[PDB]
């Protein structure tokens, strides 16, 4: 037997610890990436809205089952936008915080016309990186929601559980999350760095 | 009876989990204590081996501890692969599990 | 509403082992033609009238058991749509029969002679009575699977197959383009008559049951070799890439030598005369670099199967003995060839397997190269008409040729590992093809 | 109403006349292909006379074009047969029939 | 049953779907009851007319493809009665065909015939490339209509006419047929209905209700799966059957001289013995 997922975090109920990096200040040497793919994903959702057979609309309502207030460019206010840029800022700061430097090799630069897909490949190195940032998605997430949970001491929610413990069907959530984010970085050429081990030598 | 209750494995992996939390139990006598793990050890012998992975999930988190929580769970252990081990080893797996 | 009754009777299917199709990279021709002679028909040797077919039928579809079936039961060519058959009178196909229109029409009767012509580049069967044209072609059929030649039958009948060759000399010239199919006979296997998908045949001490047979398909004709498009190969084997070429050409110069080659300005196998057969570096350059593009994919197809490769040892390169064709075994020139000597060298049990999948891959390669030129497999070689013997996929390749290019992968192998290369065996990964 | 078609030559000369029996084999089928009637069955050849009506009409001009030992396929409209009457139990009404008639000899 | 606003039924649903062990796989289905072209063919609100739904030769019938089961798996036409092709990569091009050409002395076409024994549309073909929302609110409805007295297949998507089209020749039996790969709880339905001028398919199968407008259902039609293997009987004797090479220039001679015979059985509405 092989593992497919050869890694392991040798840590130590569950408490998921986050990842500290509001302490350290964030390097904004690389803004032109920052700001762009923030809204760039909310960007993205403008595509899924035409995928749901459903379009944008202005006017707040719980009848499109959509988003309510995703409007074009030309009328977007910039409230939203400079909002949703937060999961992003927090993401980019993550990823950095591993010891992990990012550097731009290049140097360059209402439809979101270059489309933002996950269905590709990537190398192992990068992309173990991407389910380690993946981790730190569920654990931020299992720490914001054990915190209104612990209020009881009774009980725990089902996926409250290590990354590497729970299964594929409900890890795609933070997984394509993640790969999203490195697809973007995939085309655009981010060199981010901080093993070739063969099938044989992974067998039980 | 929980033989073929894969319609219901939803009910019956919150039955497991809440029967497992009732063990790991402070203010619990001895005698409370092993009613609690004698149904456990029973649930486990019957259910099949496919509802079984949540609960084994658990048990990854907890075993590997080993404090004096963990003397039932490595009974639980040992008699679930002792049974199964053909769900997991043979490539064909057990017969009609 | 009611159920009906009737006697029939039973009918069989006699075909020739001999299979053709088209498919995209095929090694095999696309016109072929065969004749059957009737000598005798009894034309009611029972209340019903004697059956008799001739024409062509599809490997993956056409399996008439005996008794029932279609229609009224006695299904043969043309009784179904994997089957396209021609009784002198009408065009068999979809168990319907079509009247068509020949001088003198008249049921097959002995002393008739018919001619099937089958050109899969259409696709199109055409037949032919006595000589003369019939006025009506099967044609835009399928062509997923392989076409055999087929005689359906009653009690009571007596025909013999004309493939050509030494297998039944043409009453009539075939029309032209067109082939014998005596040269589709494959080279490991003899020509034969045999019945079709049978399960039941005569034994010594009683019947025997027979289960399913295996089957060729119409892409067991394509070679597929390995992906060679990554072309990066290490400095040290770049280098010795073109060295190995050079080794190689004295190994076949030596072969030949035995076969009675000697050095001549002209390159014939008759003759027996070879430029090369003087020495590698006497070998003139270009010729040299003939095979240095199949050099540099015998190297490349080690990374291409997953062998790891890299310059182990570079002394061993440096030192090493030179076989040297001996003085009495001279060519015309009367110079020894020198070879890398390795009969030191070993091979591990698994390093003789990536042989073998290294001379399949090394004839693939060759094959489907030919078949871009135009080339296309025949049992009698035609040089002007690019028909080879050997325009084949390895694995239906005669063993007596197999075992040739294994030898000489084997030697190659051995050069490499007389160079001091370290040579990695892959991880074999099995596979389950399901041909049927 | 009655086409004829040929399956085997005969001798080509020798046709049948009024007042001649003839020696024949044949099998009846609907021209859908269902089968009725065959001498072949009853291993007993069919005679009869040209010009006495004995057989439906059909047959009267069909095997007058045979030749001795020819074998041809007689197709032949209903009027021609049965017609709208048909044959009751066998022969459904406005039936085609289609007849394959071997010309065994002539007596 | 057929209600008021919908004709009797034939609704397929697949027992286990969604649950471990279930088979998920091609299916082929067909009617238990053909339908016969005439021997001879023609030479050349919404309520019916009286007189022209009593003289017409058309007949109608609908496949309904619920909601969630995708299009891209389903065909629905007609199969001869000698479709045996177990196929589970089943598409439009594995169909099998040929076209028999005839001709007088020196070329010259005159009779061109295509054969073929399975008659489907694709219902990837009846489906807007819309961006997304493919799993459709409304169900798919293809209906096939059969001209016995000329040949003419012709096929509806959702009420617009199709560009496909099929001609057979006389005395052709074909099979209501669907065949499908499910990928939903509820996979076809066959609908026995009719149109306006239209007769059902219960007034072609059935010779008591050829001038019977009303939709029917009768017992014996039912919906048939092909089954890939069968029991067959071996017969008791054989065919001896004699294969040798008479020589270089005569060839392989094949003989058989001893006659066998069998009493065989024929089912009319299959076309099999
Ligand atoms: N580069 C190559 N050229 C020709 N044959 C090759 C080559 N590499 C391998 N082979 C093998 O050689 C056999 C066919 O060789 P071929 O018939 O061309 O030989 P030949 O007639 O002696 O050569 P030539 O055509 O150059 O006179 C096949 O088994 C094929 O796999
Ligand atoms: C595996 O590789 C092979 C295998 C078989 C043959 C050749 C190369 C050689 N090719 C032509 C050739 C002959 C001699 C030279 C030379 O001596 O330089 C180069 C090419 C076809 C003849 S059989």
């Amino acid at each position: 037997y092989v593992d497919a997922s050869y890694s392991s975090k040798a840590e130590k109920n569950f408490d998921p610890r986050p990842v500290e990096t509001l302490n350290v200040i964030i390097p904004e040497k690389l803004d032109s990436f920052i700001n762009k793919f923030a809204e760039y994903t909310h960007e993205k959702w403008a595509f899924d809205k035409i995928q749901n057979n459903w379009s944008y609309g202005e006017n707040v309502d719980e009848e499109l089952k959509t988003h309510p207030m995703l409007r074009p460019y030309k009328t977007f206010s910039e409230k939203d936008k400079e909002i949703y840029r937060w999961p992003i800022k927090e993401s980019l700061k993550a990823m950095i915080a591993w010891e992990w430097t990012i550097e731009k090799a290049r140097e360059g630069e209402y439809n979101p016309q270059p489309p933002d897909l996950s269905g590709v490949t990537l190398s192992r190195e990068l992309q173990a990186m991407a389910e380690q940032l993946a981790e730190n998605y569920h654990n931020t997430w299992g720490r914001k929601k054990k915190q209104e949970l612990e209020a009881k001491g009774g009980g725990t929610h089902p996926l409250l559980v290590p990354y590497d413990t729970l299964t594929a069907k409900e890890k795609a959530r933070d997984r394509e999350k993640a790969q999203e984010l490195l697809k973007f970085l995939q085309m655009n050429g981010y060199a981010v760095t901080r093993l070739d081990t063969s099938s044989i030598e992974k067998r039980f | 009876l929980f033989a073929g209750t894969e319609h219901r494995a939803i009910m019956v992996d919150s039955m497991l989990h809440t029967v497992y939390r009732l063990s790991r139990g402070r203010s619990l006598t001895k005698a409370q204590r092993d009613v609690i793990e004698d149904c456990l050890m029973a649930l486990c012998r019957y259910i099949r081996p496919s509802m079984l992975q949540h609960l084994l999930r658990r048990l990854v988190f907890d075993v590997p501890i080993l404090n004096e929580f963990a003397k039932m769970p490595l009974k639980l252990l040992t008699n679930h692969y002792e049974r199964c081990w053909k769900y997991y080893c043979l490539p064909t797996g057990w017969a009609n599990f | 509403l009611l159920l009906q009754t009737n006697l029939i009777n039973y009918v069989t299917s006699i075909r020739p082992n001999i299979f053709v199709g088209r498919a995209e990279g095929s090694t095999q021709y696309g016109k072929w033609y065969f004749e059957v002679m009737v000598d005798e028909v009894v034309p009611f040797l029972t209340a019903q009238a004697t059956h008799l077919r001739v024409g062509w039928a599809l490997t993956e579809g056409y399996s008439p058991y005996p008794g029932g079936g279609e229609g009224w039961g006695g299904n043969g060519v043309g009784d179904d749509l994997y089957s396209y058959g021609f009784d002198g009178l009408h065009l068999w196909t979809g168990h319907v029969a079509r009247p068509v229109t020949s001088p003198g029409q008249h049921l097959l009767a002995p002393e008739d002679v018919v001619s099937c012509c089958l050109d899969l580049s259409v696709p199109s069967i055409s037949f032919r009575i006595n000589g003369c044209p019939v006025q009506g072609v099967f044609e835009a059929f399928n062509l997923d699977g392989l076409f055999f030649p087929v005689v359906s039958f009653s009690a009571g009948v007596k025909v013999r197959f004309l493939l050509g060759g030494r297998h039944g000399e043409f009453k009539f010239l075939p029309p032209p383009g067109y082939a014998p199919c005596h040269e589709a006979v494959l080279p490991r296997e003899r020509l034969r008559l045999e019945p079709i998908k049978e399960y039941r045949r005569e034994g010594p001490r009683g019947p025997h049951l027979v289960g399913p047979s295996r089957c060729l398909s119409h892409t067991d004709f394509v070679p597929c070799p390995v992906d060679t498009v990554q072309i990066v190969l290490p400095p040290h084997l770049e280098r010795i890439r073109e060295k190995l070429a050079e080794n190689i050409h004295e190994l076949w110069a030596l072969t030949r030598i035995e076969q009675g080659w000697t050095y001549g300005p002209v390159r014939d196998d008759n003759k027996r005369l070879h430029p090369c057969l003087v020495n590698f570096h006497s070998l003139p350059e270009p010729e040299r670099n003939y095979n240095l593009q199949m050099s540099g994919e015998t190297l490349k197809t080690l990374l291409a199967l997953g062998c790891h490769v890299g310059m182990a040892d570079e002394k061993a390169e440096d030192n090493l003995k030179k076989t040297k064709l001996p003085k009495t075994y001279m060519m015309s020139n009367g110079y020894k060839p020198a070879p890398l000597d390795l009969s030191h060298v070993r091979l591990t049990p698994a390093q003789t397997t990536l042989v073998d999948r290294l001379a399949e891959n090394g004839h693939n390669v060759w094959a489907r190269d030919r078949v871009a030129q135009g080339w296309s497999y025949s049992a009698v070689q035609d040089i002007p008409a690019r028909r080879n013997p050997r325009l084949v996929p390895y694995r239906l390749l005669d063993e007596a040729t197999k075992r040739s290019n294994r030898d000489s992968l084997c030697q190659a192998v051995r050069t490499l590992l007389g160079y001091g290369y370290n040579i990695e065996p892959p991880d074999q990964e099995p596979s389950q093809v399901e041909n049927q | 109403g009655v086409q004829v078609e040929t399956i085997s030559p005969g001798d080509g000369r020798t046709f049948p006349k009024r007042g001649q029996t003839c020696v024949v084999h044949y099998t009846g089928m609907l021209e859908d292909g269902k089968k009725f009637d065959s001498s072949r069955d009853r291993n007993k050849p069919f005679k009869f006379m040209l010009g006495k009506q004995e057989v439906i009409r059909g047959w009267e001009e069909g095997v007058a074009q045979m030749s001795v030992g020819q074998r041809a396929k007689l197709t032949i409209s209903p009027d021609y047969a049965y017609g709208a009457t048909g044959h009751p139990g066998i022969i459904p009404p406005h039936a085609t029939l289609v007849f394959d008639v071997e010309l065994l000899k002539l007596e | 049953d057929g209600t008021v606003d919908t004709p009797p039924c034939l609704r397929l649903a697949h027992r286990t779907w969604g649950s471990q062990n279930s088979l998920v796989e091609m299916l082929f289905l067909r009617l238990s009851l053909p339908v016969q072209f005439h021997q001879h063919f023609r030479c050349t609100d919404n309520r019916d007319d009286p007189e022209i739904i009593l003289n017409t030769t058309t007949y109608y019938y609908s496949v309904r493809v619920f909601a969630g089961q995708e299009p891209s798996c389903v065909w629905v036409g007609w199969v001869t009665p000698d479709y045996h092709q177990h196929d589970m990569n089943f598409d439009l091009s594995k169909v099998r065909a040929v076209t028999v050409t005839m001709g007088d002395e020196q070329g010259n076409v005159h009779s061109s015939l295509k054969c073929s024994n399975c008659y489907m549309v694709w219902g990837g073909d009846f489906v807007s490339p819309g961006q997304q929302g493919r799993i459709s609110h409304t169900d798919l409805v293809i209906g096939c209509l059969v001209d016995l007295a000329t040949g003419l297949m012709t096929f509806t998507a959702n009420g617009k006419e199709s560009n496909t089209f099929f001609q057979v020749e006389p005395n052709t039996k074909l099979f209501p047929a669907v065949f499908v790969l499910p990928t939903h709880q509820n996979v076809i339905q066959f609908e026995l209905g009719k149109q306006k001028n239209i007769m059902p398919l219960s007034a072609a199968m059935f010779l008591s209700e050829r001038k019977n407008p009303a939709p029917q259902c009768p017992p014996r039609l039912e919906v048939q799966m092909l089954m890939p293997v069968s029991w067959s009987r071996m017969p008791n004797h054989f065919l001896q059957v004699e294969t040798r090479r008479a020589g270089e220039r005569l060839g392989w001679a094949v003989q058989c001289q001893d006659p066998l015979t069998m009493m065989a059985l024929h089912i009319p509405e299959e076309n099999r013995c």
